[PDB]
């Protein structure tokens, strides 16, 4: 997967995260 | 096999949640409506008890003016009735 | 690899049942909103009625003080004309 950063909120996540760590919005939202 | 098949879960369950949170944005716009219409509830209320207040402060006043303005009309029909005779 | 993916697969289950919970809390928020938001025309409609109360009342009683002024300058006119 890789590293991906928050759509709503620009935070970087883990490659394993579902939900962004910080606004909780899940990663294809 | 194994691999791909929990992939597709996974992607199942991601795709979910995607409408899970479509929702809950569509909730919260609505209770941002909701609490700006809820604001108006103490300034309605407000609101009536000046109008309230206002409207029984006239109200008293008026009712000490009928008394008088009928003293006054009794004592000036009175008179007329004098002047009418004589 | 494998064991990576089951641990994603779990967390996506319990990130399902956390959002419907707050799915679940805020539907059950509109509920109790709902109530309180329809006693709002009543409200209205209640300052309405003060309000126009209120309008005719000091209309009425601004009349009622031309009509004092003008009985009494009456019952002066009609002495003068007296005597
Ligand atoms: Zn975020």
């Amino acid at each position: 997967r890789g590293r991906w950063a928050c759509q709503s909120c620009t935070f970087e996540n883990e490659a394993a995260a579902v939900l962004c760590s910080i606004c909780e919005r899940p990663r294809l939202a | 096999m194994q691999l791909e098949d929990l992939r597709q879960q996974l992607q199942q369950a991601e795709e979910a949640l995607v409408a899970k949170q479509e929702l809950i944005d569509k909730l919260k716009e609505e209770a941002e409506q909701h609490k700006i219409v809820m604001e108006t509830v103490p300034v309605l209320k407000a609101q009536a008890d000046i109008y309230k207040a206002d409207f029984q402060a006239e109200r008293h006043a008026r009712e000490k003016l009928v008394e008088k303005k009928e003293y006054l009309q009794e004592q000036l029909e009175q008179l007329q009735r004098e002047f009418n005779k004589l």
